[PDB]
Parts: structure tokens; C-alpha cells; sequence
């Protein structure tokens, strides 16, 4: 599977100095110099033949993303904006690389702008965290006492200057053009992506946003290679990934284990086991909310890579696995998660601003038991009206759900429709 | 279940109302 | 006189016709209610306005259903 | 902002006078070719309609709103 | 969504950058790019909230003329995220994450229990203004999912019994243990770990090379 | 471990460590 | 039933009527709502279709039951509001009963 | 030079570069049914009425958003634009007040007919509706907004041609209200296009309230004479007396808009 | 959905060239209309003969004459469209 000395980030759960000092003990910032003396292109080539694919909610090539604003500047400085901002619900994954492995983050920030020519980095961490950050500003205000970063980053030419930014508890803020409008100081609702953020981002500079756990990882691979990361997994779903296990299982924890590993194995060999022992498993959401959630019968059988999971109709996402007993009323776990968007959508777009709202009212109505049998296909066509027409993809991301209830859980519905008209 | 015809006329008002001379001299 | 208060008048040439032949919300209630909105049916469904949800949310005003003039009070 | 009704030529005649009627305050109107307005596909056609039926007619030419250049991305323009 | 004039909250409600947060307030205007300092708003529209949890029409107003904006584009900004209050806030504004992951481990009797020691419901504050509850969404730490963020503390994997305690500490004395109060080492498995357990490898280990 | 002014006054010494940031050029957007 | 008179003038009625019997005009009531100044169906133009009857989203004109009001007097038949809704209260009664009846059928 | 050939439906109209979905289909003589898109306003993309399917293409793109690029088909009538019609209007309609015959707006409505041509013969919102409370904007503009489609033309106008920057958008979800925060009136001139701009009868005219319904309105095309730069405008008469006055299109002098004076 | 019957509009088609063949002098156009109805276009001049030869043609006898008519369209130059239908 995956041995200690094959680790991308080997500070996990702290036990270990998040500062320079331990960081370079650990082994960062190695030779950074020469790295950027390799030059952007050597270190593109490293990512694409990494195939480290984008750790965020969405999986993109690295490579490719990090390679479109490696175009020309036409006179508008670049810019690297890292999103630490953790709104997927069951993702605590980033979280951990700032708070415990903050200086391997910096570093991938440097490694990033090299790739991409930006001045500098904006890191967007939810306003949420105000302890994480601190501490993040703190190493870098060390890095920059070491030279690492600022002019002349460690010795090399190259000239960079990160920030952090602070969120304001908002999960859009998340989308890659919102997290551009919030750092413009608008209104954190998503742009439209026609003008792509290459070529058009913050504050109106080429820009590229990257999850936190893919800008970390770059500097690893690259000095250790495109190869090591290439062979950890399959074709494109390739590389070690955070992988979370929250809740109705023995010891819920951020596992890191290598990707591509089976459903079973990941919640098995970590996470204790199922709580209540694995037959006692509804159903699985591997990642996050966002994605479908998966009944047991299909999980085992399945595996947690992009590849397997798209064959399985549900998205690897963030890879926040959330489990559900045979103890939990789906009906109303889902029909939260649907109030988790209707406090939450910007509402710049009316078939999420109505459409999430519509679904909320019937998903309640659902868990009661007070809305008829027929209504339930009802949601089906409510719910792919929002799925092709939103604007961001949160509205993708509301449908979703709502699809895996009716698709796998169907029965229980109409039971709990039954159940209602019976006693009238 | 156990005289005075009705007159039609217009309901509105005067709609354009035209500008009284002023009373005082000049 | 009438409602919008039609005066043919002593000089009009109109009040000739008169000659011999001749020509309540704001006391309903205030509706109070629990819920921030409300509906208002105009009473009976199918037999009332159509259905409009009002705003009952600032005790400031009295939301009025542009169909049946009556005021609900928060 | 429908623009269907936009299409096609009318020639209209002249306004006339519409006095309030006495008994029910009703307007009414002694000008019989009021309310007619006929509906020409083309300029040339209904210039004719006027020549031959001896009305004397004033064209105004068709004023179409001017190609205007438009995309999402100019405004993001934090310069201008 | 709307504000109304108040004796309590109104313009005339006095608010000015403290020398010391005018000084912080410019710090916020160079980190980002030069010519630009409407991007600024929210991070000074959050020292205003440091400053004043009320953080009244008056303070926005400021904010705006701090950051030379149009005022809307302040209020704008105050309206969409929840971080910001516009309303007067208790001292400890404990929010509760009751969202699926904390669903799921029963974040809601944690609700009942602070509603209990609290008493008062959720979405109200004590009288003695150092407590407000609100049941807010996803904040991150999921692992640990009963979860209760006061004021950035964020503390974790807490069992009913144990919010009651922290609400003691608060209630009279000092804070509670910022962070989890569980056995797990962070996010570990709750039962120890079994990942990491060599030694970190040294720098340079396995270096591609050059 | 932090007050509520430690990250701005953590960023207000950052400056000591910063190129002067550029500019789009115009009074206000 | 309150003493509002349903009408909102909306105009529709004269929209649909065949005949341009109804003549509408209306303006703001102080009370802010929206009422008819002057509502005109001259019955002799009027060929009883019953489609404002139809037509009303409040049915506040509505096609009442009495078919004897024949008039010495051209000018009697015109009818403008205060003859209408005379005619309203008196048959209302009656109209409610029948409105009752055939809603379900509408 | 310059000419990107597009076909819309297959006429192949060749259009300059940056040409957006909607443009295209207008050139080759089409009108992609719109409800945030103003000419002289700025491209929003809020409402997404516009859907449109460029062929071979996994999603539809937003008409009024996508440059049109080379080779791209915009099938308009297709069985799938329908469905991203059918379900849009089946949204604005769902959370809307059914005041028609209050909404002076009556057969001045975009959404109406929109919904009469591009949307679907029933209802399947069976929940419950949301109300917003109505403000004061001023003396002109009645904002009865519980109308509102969040459609930001307002703000738009209100930002764009006038340079007001009052109006704003306060709040997210589905109680996005789009009302001055605090109650301070849109004073302006100008003010009044608001009005016209505005395709649901949310805020309309005060003054023009309830006077009279568009079809009965008999239109003549004059000119304004309150002010210099006479501005071309369509003076609305019922039965001999005007009821209204609302800008025609010139190009050069008044383009679709007019003073709060001569209105 | 109307219950279109093909066959007959196909047979109608058929013999819409049928007499656009034994006229080819003055038919214009002649179309089948989607609402299975056929509408031969003539020129004036045809009117006699066009009208005729359905009266009295044993593969199209027209008997009896429904209606004559004239649209008048201001716009087109010729103003009338005299219409006759035919059973
Ligand atoms: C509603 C919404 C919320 C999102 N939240 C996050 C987030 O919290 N963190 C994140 O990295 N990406 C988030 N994304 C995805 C980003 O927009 C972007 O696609 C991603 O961060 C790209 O990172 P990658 O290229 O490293 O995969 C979100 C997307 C949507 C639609
Ligand atoms: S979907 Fe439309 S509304 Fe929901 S967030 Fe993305 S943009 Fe805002
Ligand atoms: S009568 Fe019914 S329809 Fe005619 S106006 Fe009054 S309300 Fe509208
Ligand atoms: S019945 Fe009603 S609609 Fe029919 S004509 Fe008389 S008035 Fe017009
Ligand atoms: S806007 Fe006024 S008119 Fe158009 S639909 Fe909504 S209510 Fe009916
Ligand atoms: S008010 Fe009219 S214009 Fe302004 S947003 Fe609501 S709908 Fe669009
Ligand atoms: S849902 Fe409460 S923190 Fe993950
Ligand atoms: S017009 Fe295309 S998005 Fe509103």
C-alpha cells in the first residue's frame, strides 16, 4: 500500500515541530534553489508526469491547470491564490497541512509561483479557523526571515511574497471565481467561467487557484520525482491522497494512506472498522457532500479513485468519506445537507436560488412523511433542472444527494410516504 | 329559502383642470 | 356623494338629469397571526382571490393583501 | 425587450378629435379611419398603398437598434 | 436583511478605528496589491467586528469611508457572510456545528445540552450577555466531530458532559482547554495511530535525482 | 493561544519582508 | 363578506368582452388599493355571453340570476358602478347560492 | 477578416470576433428568450433563461455569456433548450406572488409571456411561497418587490448609466432582496428607467399606477420638449388624455432612455 | 396530436402533380398543406380553364363549388387572392 518512506506528508497529527526548525529537520525546503533553477518548464514536466491530479473537489491535471497561465504575461503580474478554505462538509483533510506541516505548504507556494511566474500568493483559509491561520502566518513570517520567501527566494532570483487572506464563513467562497471575488473584496459570488481565470483572475491578473493538499504536494514530487508519485496508482487517479473517515466507524481520523485503495481496506486496515461491525452500513459518501452517497452493496466492490467512482455514478470529491448505520435516517441525514445549501448558495443564479430552496421544502416534507409518492420522482426532475443549468457547480453539487436518495433508496421513501397516510 | 329611475351618469372627476384668473386686479 | 364622490354640480349642465328622478375594510379587524408570512385565500379558495402570501414581519406595518384591503397584525 | 412586434411596416393616419361624451363620460370619436392602421410587410409596398388610394404619406425610415459589442470578461476589468 | 434606525444602532452610534486599529487597518491596505484597497473591505470590515461585535450601520459607514467605497458595497459585504454580526453578539457566541458529520455523533444533544446549561433556546442569548448560541454549519475539524467553535477556539470530539464543563470554565473563570478533549492525538485514530510510526525520513532521503 | 490582534499585528510585521505591491494604474476601479 | 367591494381592476373583463360593453377606468383609492373610479357595462351593447363572468380572477362581475329588468328609458340600461353594485347587494344572496353550486364545475 | 463563421441552426452567420451566443442568433434573426440581458447593461448571467445547446457540446452555455467561437452550431428549438426553458420558468414562477391583475405590468411582462412561449403549462410547486417587504425607493417608483426575479438590471443601471451605486444585492439564498440596505431614496435623474428596465412589475411607476393596462393604450411616437437634447419618447393615450410617457430607441439622441423630468 | 392519415396525404400530393402536369400553363404553385388539404395556385387567366377541366375530368371530378372568396393582403401588389374551394 503505502510505507512511511513513501509519504508525501510525512507531520501528519503533529507529534512533531510545525516550525522551521522541525520542518527542516523533517526535510523541507531542499535544494529549492535548484529547483527553481530547473527552470517552470522542468517543474511542469515533473507534475504532468507526476499525474497528480487535483486533490480539490474537482480532480483537473495538475499539470495542464498549472500550464495554461505558464502562457506569456501580457504585462499583468500573475498571481497563485491557494484556497485553504475548508467548506466541504467532512473535510478536515487541509486543515491538517496548514496547522501541522504549515512550511511544506510555503515552499509548494514558491514551487507554485516559479511554475507560473506569480509575484505572489494569496491563501484564502476560512475566517472560520482564525487559530490555523496564525500559526500559518507565523511560519512564513519565519520563512521569510530565513530567506525562503521574499526577494531573492533562497538565493534565487525569483522574487515572491505570500499572503493569507480572511474568509467569512462562507462555503461559495470556496469556487474558484468567488474565491477570486472575495479576494477582490466583492461579493463572494462565483463569476462565470467563459473568461477562464488564466487568462482573467484576481484582481484581474492572470490567476490560478489550487487546493491547498495539490499546491503542498508539488514540491515533494519534485524532488523526488515524477515517477515515485506516477507509480503509487492507477492511469490518471495516480498519487497519495488525504483520505477522511467521519463518522459510525470506530476511530474516525485523516488517514493519508495511498489512493486507489480499496472502499474497504481504507475504512479496514485505518479507521478501526464500521461501528457495529460493516453489514451495519445504509450507505457510504466518499467525497463529501457534494458527491452521491453509495449503499453497501456497490462499496466494498468499489474503490476510492476518480477513475472507479465516476464508473460508480458518485465523485471522489475531497475524499471525505461519511458513514451512515443502518441507525440514521437517511430521508433526513440528506435533507440537512440539503439545508446545508439553501443557507448557503450565493443565490446569483435562480435555478439553485429557487431550485435548492424547492428541494429543501420537499426533502422536509419527505422526512415527515407528509408528501405523496408520486412527489418523489418529482424531486428526480426538480433535481437535474439544477444539475445542467447552474452557474457554479454548488448547484451540481445540491442534485447530486438528492439523486443517490431516490436512486438507491427509493423503498424506505415510499415506506415513510406509507407511514404518514396510514395512521392520517 | 325556508322618480326613482336610475339616472346614469360619469363617476370620475373633472380630469383637466383649467387655470382660474387671478380675482385681484391689475 | 358616490364613492369617488361624483358631484355633478349647482352649475354643471349635467345635473339637469336628476330632475324628478333620483340618483368598510378600514372596519375589519386586524388579523394578527404567529407566522412571519401568511396567506390570505380571500376566504373560501376557489371562492376568494387568488392565494398571495403577505409579509407580516415588521409589526411597523400591517401587511394588506392588494386584494382584500384587510390588514393582518403580526 | 421582445422584439416581434417590430417587424413589419405600418402606416397609420392622423389622430383626430376624441371629446368626452356627455350622459356617460365615454370618449367619442367622429373621425371614421381612427382605428385603422394597416400593416405593410415592406416600405415600397405601402408607399404605394398611399400613392393609389391618394393619401398623402411621410415614411419614417426603419431606425435598428446598432450592433453593440458585449463580453463578461471587459467588466471584470479592475483597470477600466 | 434590512436596518432600520435605532437609538442603539443607527449612524450616530459612535465608531472610529482605535490609533492602534487604524494603524492595523493600513498594515490590511499594502499586503494587497497596490491601487487597490477595495479588496480590503472585509479583512478591515473584521477588525471592526475585533473592535465592536455590534459592529452598527455607523461602523460600516466608517468602513467604507476607511476604504473609500461605495457604502453599499460595504453593506453588501457585512450582509453575505455570517462571520460578520450585525447585531449585538453575547461574549462567547457559541456556535454548534450541526451538520452531518456532527449530526452523525450527535451534535444536537451537545445542542441540548448547552440549550439546557445555557437555558435558552438556539438562536437566543442569555440575558447575562456572555452567551449566545446559533446552530451553524460545516467549521471544519469533522474527524472530531462533536464540535463547538467559540470564538475561534473550535474545541472537538466533545461529549455532552464535557460542553457543560467548558461552559462552567466560561460561565465563571477562566477559558476552557482550547481544542479537543479526547484521547486522540489530534485527528489520529481515536486508539493511538498506525501510520507515521518511523522516524522522519532525513532531508534529502530518496531525492529524485537532481 | 491567540487574541483576537494577533494574525493583523502577525501581518503588520510581515511588512517589514515585502516588495512594494503594484498597481492597475487607475485612481479607483 | 368584509364590505370590499371585489373588484381590483385589473380590466381584463374589458379586455374579453366581445361587445366593448365595459368601459374601466380606475386610479389609487386613498386607502392605496387599486379600485375602478368608474366601471360602465352598457347592457343594450352587452350580448350576455357570460365571459366576464369567465374572465374575473376575483369574479367580482359575476352573471346574476334576474333576467326582468326591461327599462321605459334607453338611458336606464347603460349602468355604470353604483347601479352594479346595487344590483350586487340585492341579488347577492341568490348569486352566492349559484356561484356555490357551480365552482366545482368551473 | 474577422469574421468567425457560425452556423446558428445551419445559416452559417459569419460574426466578428467576441460575439456572444445570443448575438449570433439575433444576426442570423433569431431572439434567444432573456431576462438579465440588457443591450446597454452589462452581462450578468443571473437568471440563465437563456440556455442555449451549441451542438456537440456536453452542457448548454449561457447565451448571452459565451463568445461564440468557430464551428459551433447554436441549435435553439432543440428538444433540450426546451427542457432548460421548461425547468427555468418553472423556477422564477415557483417562488413569485400571482398578483398579475395587480401588476401593472399586466401585458408588459417578460416573464409572463416568456413563460406563455417558453415555459410550461402547469405548476408543480407545491410548497409554500416566500414575501419580501415592500420599501420606499422614492416618489416615482413603486417597489412593490416581492416581484423581484433577481435579475441585478438595477443594479446595473443604477451603477452603469447612472452613476448612482445605491442599489444593491443584501444577503444570499433564496431571501436575496435587492433593496437600498438602509431605506435612503434613489434620487436621481434617470431614476424612472428603472422602471422600464425592470421586466417584472416589482418596482414600476407610483404615479402611473393603476390608471390603465398596457393593450388598451394607444401609442404615438413624438418628441421631448421639456429638455434640449430632444429626446425621442412614445407618448401612451387612452380615450384622449395621456397616460404615459416612456422612451422610444434613438440611437444617437435618447438611447431607450428619458429624463425623470419629461416622464 | 390531430390523427394525420399519410395515406391521404400522399394521395393528394399525387394528384397535385397530376394536375400540375395536365396544366402545366397556368398552374404557379401547388402544395399539400400539413393539414392534408391541397391548394392549387393559378393565374388569373386560368380560372376558366383550371376551374373545367376539375368540373369535368374523370380522374378529378369537382362537382360542386364550397366557396369563393378574396383575402385581400394590402401589402401584396395584386390586393385580392381570390380563393375557390372546391368538393
Ligand atoms: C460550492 C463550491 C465550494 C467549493 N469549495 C472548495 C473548497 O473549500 N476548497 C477547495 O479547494 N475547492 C473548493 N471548490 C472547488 C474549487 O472551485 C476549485 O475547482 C478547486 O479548488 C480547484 O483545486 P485543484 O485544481 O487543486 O483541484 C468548491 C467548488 C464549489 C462549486
Ligand atoms: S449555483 Fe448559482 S446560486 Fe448556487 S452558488 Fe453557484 S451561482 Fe450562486
Ligand atoms: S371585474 Fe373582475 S375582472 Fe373586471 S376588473 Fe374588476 S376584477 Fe378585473
Ligand atoms: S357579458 Fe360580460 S362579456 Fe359578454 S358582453 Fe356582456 S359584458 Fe361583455
Ligand atoms: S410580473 Fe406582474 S405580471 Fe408579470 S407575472 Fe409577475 S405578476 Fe403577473
Ligand atoms: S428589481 Fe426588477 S430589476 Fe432590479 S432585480 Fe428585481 S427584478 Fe431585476
Ligand atoms: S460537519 Fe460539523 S465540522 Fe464537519
Ligand atoms: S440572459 Fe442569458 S443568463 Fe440572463
Amino acid at each position: 500500500s503505502l510505507k512511511d518512506e513513501d509519504r508525501i506528508f510525512t507531520n501528519l497529527y503533529g507529534r512533531h515541530d510545525w516550525r522551521l526548525k522541525g520542518a527542516l529537520r523533517r526535510g523541507d525546503w531542499y535544494k529549492t534553489k535548484e529547483i527553481l533553477l530547473k527552470g517552470p518548464d522542468w517543474i511542469l514536466g515533473e507534475m504532468k508526469t507526476s499525474g497528480l491530479r487535483g486533490r480539490g473537489g474537482a480532480g483537473f491535471p495538475t499539470g495542464l491547470k498549472w500550464s495554461f497561465m505558464n502562457k506569456p504575461s501580457d504585462g499583468r503580474p500573475k498571481y497563485l491564490v491557494v484556497n485553504a478554505d475548508e467548506g466541504e462538509p467532512g473535510t478536515c483533510k487541509d486543515r491538517e497541512i496548514m496547522r501541522h506541516d504549515p512550511h511544506k505548504l510555503v515552499e509548494g507556494c514558491l514551487v507554485g509561483g516559479r511554475a507560473m511566474g506569480a509575484r505572489a500568493a494569496y491563501i484564502y483559509i476560512r475566517g472560520e479557523f482564525y487559530n490555523e491561520a496564525s500559526n500559518l502566518q507565523v511560519a512564513i513570517r519565519e520563512a521569510y526571515e530565513a530567506g525562503l520567501i521574499g526577494k531573492n527566494a533562497c538565493g534565487s532570483d525569483y522574487d515572491f511574497d505570500v499572503f493569507v487572506v480572511r474568509g467569512a464563513g462562507a462555503y461559495i467562497c470556496g469556487e474558484e471565481t468567488a474565491l477570486i471575488e472575495s479576494i477582490e473584496g466583492k461579493q463572494g459570488k462565483p463569476r462565470l467561467k467563459p473568461p477562464f481565470p488564466a487568462d482573467v483572475g484576481v484582481f484581474g491578473c492572470p490567476t490560478t487557484v489550487a487546493n491547498v493538499e495539490t499546491v503542498a504536494v508539488s514540491p515533494t514530487i519534485c524532488r523526488r520525482g515524477g515517477t515515485w508519485f506516477a507509480g503509487f496508482g492507477r492511469e490518471r487517479n495516480s498519487g497519495t491522497k488525504l483520505f477522511n473517515i467521519s463518522g459510525h466507524v470506530n476511530h474516525p481520523c485523516t488517514v493519508e494512506e495511498e489512493m486507489s485503495v480499496p472502499l474497504k481496506e481504507l475504512i479496514e486496515k485505518h479507521a478501526g472498522g464500521v461501528t457495529g461491525g460493516w453489514d451495519n452500513l445504509l450507505a457510504v459518501i466518499p467525497g463529501g457532500s457534494s458527491t452521491p452517497l453509495i449503499p453497501k452493496s456497490v462499496c466494498e466492490t468499489v474503490l476510492m479513485d476518480f477513475d472507479a467512482l465516476v464508473q460508480a455514478q458518485t465523485g471522489l470529491g475531497t475524499a471525505a468519506v461519511i458513514v451512515m448505520d443502518r441507525s440514521t435516517d437517511i430521508v433526513k441525514a440528506i435533507a440537512r445537507l440539503i439545508e446545508f445549501y439553501k443557507h448557503e448558495s450565493c443565490g446569483q443564479c435562480t435555478p439553485c436560488r429557487e431550485g435548492v430552496d424547492w428541494m429543501n421544502k420537499v426533502m422536509a416534507r419527505f422526512v415527515k412523511g407528509d408528501a405523496r409518492p408520486a412527489e418523489i420522482d418529482s424531486l428526480w426532475e426538480i433535481s437535474k433542472q439544477i444539475e445542467g443549468h447552474t452557474i457554479c457547480a454548488l448547484g451540481d453539487g445540491a442534485a447530486w444527494p438528492v439523486q443517490g436518495l431516490i436512486r438507491h433508496f427509493r423503498p424506505e421513501l415510499e415506506d415513510r410516504m406509507q407511514r404518514f397516510a396510514q395512521q392520517h | 329559502p325556508t322618480p326613482e329611475q336610475y339616472v346614469p351618469y360619469s363617476t370620475t372627476r373633472k380630469k383637466i383642470h383649467e387655470w382660474v384668473p387671478p380675482s385681484t386686479p391689475y | 356623494i358616490t364613492h369617488t364622490g361624483q358631484v355633478y354640480d349647482e352649475k354643471d349642465y349635467r345635473r339637469v338629469r336628476f330632475v324628478d328622478r333620483q340618483k368598510l375594510i378600514a372596519q375589519q379587524p386586524v388579523n394578527e397571526v404567529e407566522h412571519r408570512i401568511i396567506a390570505c385565500d380571500g376566504g373560501g379558495g376557489a371562492l376568494g382571490h387568488p392565494k398571495v402570501y403577505i409579509n407580516l414581519d415588521k409589526e411597523t406595518k400591517t401587511g394588506t393583501c392588494g386584494y382584500c384591503g384587510l390588514q393582518f397584525k403580526q | 425587450s421582445g422584439v416581434n412586434n417590430t417587424k413589419k411596416w405600418k402606416m397609420e393616419f392622423d389622430t383626430r378629435e376624441r371629446w368626452e361624451n356627455p350622459l356617460m363620460g365615454w370618449a367619442s370619436t367622429a373621425d371614421p379611419l381612427s382605428n385603422m392602421v394597416l400593416t405593410f410587410s415592406a416600405k415600397e409596398d405601402a408607399i404605394a398603398f398611399a400613392e393609389k388610394n391618394g393619401w398623402s404619406y411621410d415614411v419614417e425610415e426603419k431606425k435598428v437598434p446598432k450592433p453593440k459589442s458585449k463580453s463578461y470578461g471587459a467588466n471584470f476589468s479592475w483597470n477600466k | 436583511f434590512v436596518h432600520r434606525d435605532t437609538p442603539e444602532n443607527n449612524p450616530d452610534t459612535p465608531f472610529d478605528f482605535t490609533p492602534e486599529n487604524y494603524k492595523r487597518i493600513e498594515a490590511i491596505v499594502k499586503n494587497y496589491p497596490e491601487g487597490h484597497q477595495a479588496a480590503a473591505v472585509l479583512p478591515v470590515l473584521d477588525l471592526a467586528q475585533r473592535q465592536n461585535g455590534w459592529l452598527p450601520i455607523s461602523a460600516m459607514n466608517k468602513v467604507a469611508e476607511v476604504l473609500q467605497v461605495p457604502p453599499m458595497r460595504v453593506y453588501e459585504v457585512a450582509t453575505f457572510y455570517t462571520m460578520y454580526n450585525r447585531k449585538p453578539v453575547g461574549k462567547y457566541h457559541i456556535q454548534v456545528c450541526t451538520t452531518t458529520p456532527c449530526m452523525l455523533r450527535d451534535s444536537d444533544s451537545i445542542l441540548e445540552t448547552l440549550q439546557r446549561k445555557l437555558g435558552i433556546k438556539v438562536g437566543e442569548t442569555t440575558p447575562d450577555k456572555l452567551f449566545t448560541l446559533i446552530e451553524v454549519e460545516c467549521l471544519g475539524a469533522c474527524v472530531n466531530a462533536p464540535m463547538v467553535q467559540i470564538n475561534d477556539n473550535y474545541y472537538e470530539d466533545l461529549t455532552p458532559k464535557d460542553i457543560e464543563e467548558i461552559i462552567d470554565e466560561l460561565k465563571a473563570g477562566k477559558v476552557p482547554k482550547p481544542g479537543p478533549r479526547s484521547g486522540r492525538f489530534c485527528c489520529e485514530p481515536a486508539g493511538g495511530l498506525t501510520s507515521l510510526t518511523e522516524p522522519p525520513k532525513g532531508p534529502g532521503f530518496g531525492v529524485q535525482a537532481g | 493561544d491567540y487574541n483576537t490582534y494577533t494574525f493583523l499585528d502577525l501581518n503588520l510585521d510581515l511588512s517589514k519582508f515585502r516588495l512594494p505591491q503594484p498597481s492597475s494604474g487607475r485612481e479607483s476601479p | 363578506p368584509s364590505g370590499e367591494e371585489r373588484c381590483i381592476a385589473c380590466k381584463l373583463c374589458e379586455a374579453i368582452c366581445p361587445a366593448q360593453a365595459i368601459t374601466i377606468e380606475a386610479e389609487p383609492r386613498a386607502d392605496g388599493s387599486r379600485r375602478t373610479t368608474r366601471y360602465d357595462i352598457d347592457m343594450t351593447k352587452c350580448i350576455y355571453c357570460g365571459f366576464c363572468q369567465e374572465a374575473c380572477p376575483v369574479d367580482a362581475i359575476v352573471e346574476g340570476p334576474n333576467f326582468e329588468f326591461s327599462t321605459e328609458t334607453h338611458e336606464e340600461l347603460l349602468y355604470n358602478k353604483e347601479k352594479l353594485l346595487n344590483n350586487g347587494d340585492k341579488w347577492e344572496a341568490e348569486i352566492a347560492a349559484n356561484i356555490q353550486a357551480d365552482y366545482l364545475y368551473r | 477578416s474577422n469574421l468567425i463563421e457560425v452556423f446558428v441552426d445551419g445559416q452559417s452567420v459569419m460574426v466578428e470576433p467576441g460575439t456572444t451566443v445570443l448575438q449570433a442568433c439575433e444576426k442570423v434573426g433569431m431572439q434567444i428568450p432573456r431576462f438579465c440581458y440588457h443591450e446597454r447593461l452589462s452581462v450578468a448571467g443571473n437568471c440563465r433563461m437563456c440556455l442555449v445547446e451549441i451542438e456537440k457540446a456536453p452542457k448548454v452555455v449561457a447565451a448571452c455569456a459565451m463568445p461564440v467561437m468557430k464551428g459551433w452550431n447554436i441549435l435553439t428549438n432543440s428538444e433540450k433548450s426546451k427542457k432548460a426553458r421548461e425547468g427555468v420558468m418553472e423556477f422564477l414562477l415557483a417562488n413569485h406572488p400571482l398578483d398579475c391583475p395587480i401588476c401593472d405590468q399586466g401585458g408588459e411582462c417578460d416573464l409572463q409571456d416568456q413563460s406563455m412561449m417558453f415555459g410550461s403549462d402547469r405548476s408543480r410547486f407545491l410548497e409554500g411561497k416566500r414575501a419580501v417587504e415592500d420599501k420606499n425607493i422614492g416618489p416615482l417608483v413603486k417597489t412593490i418587490m416581492t416581484r423581484c426575479i433577481q435579475c441585478t438590471r438595477c443594479i446595473r443601471f443604477a451603477s452603469e448609466i447612472a452613476g448612482v451605486d445605491d442599489l444593491g444585492t443584501t444577503g444570499r439564498g433564496n431571501d436575496m432582496q435587492v433593496g437600498t440596505y438602509i431605506e435612503k431614496m434613489f434620487m436621481s435623474e434617470l431614476s424612472g428607467n428603472v422602471i422600464d428596465i425592470c421586466p417584472v412589475g416589482a418596482l414600476t411607476s407610483k404615479p402611473y399606477a393603476f390608471t390603465a393596462r398596457p393593450w388598451e393604450t394607444r401609442k404615438t411616437e413624438s418628441i421631448d420638449v421639456m429638455d434640449a437634447v430632444g429626446s425621442n419618447i412614445v407618448v401612451s393615450t387612452r380615450t384622449g388624455e395621456v397616460m404615459r410617457i416612456l422612451p422610444r430607441m434613438h440611437e444617437d439622441i435618447n438611447e431607450e432612455w428619458i429624463s425623470d423630468k419629461t416622464r | 396530436v390531430r390523427p394525420r392519415s399519410d395515406v391521404t396525404h400522399k394521395q393528394l400530393s399525387a394528384f397535385g402533380e397530376y394536375v400540375a402536369e395536365i396544366l402545366p400553363k397556368y398552374v404557379q404553385q401547388v402544395q399539400v398543406s400539413c393539414l392534408d388539404e391541397l391548394e392549387i395556385c393559378i393565374h388569373p387567366d386560368g380560372v376558366i380553364p383550371t376551374l373545367t377541366f376539375l368540373r369535368d375530368h374523370t380522374n378529378a371530378q369537382f362537382k360542386s363549388l364550397a366557396d369563393l372568396t378574396a383575402v385581400d393582403v394590402p401589402t401584396r401588389q395584386n390586393r385580392f387572392e381570390i380563393v375557390y374551394n372546391l368538393l
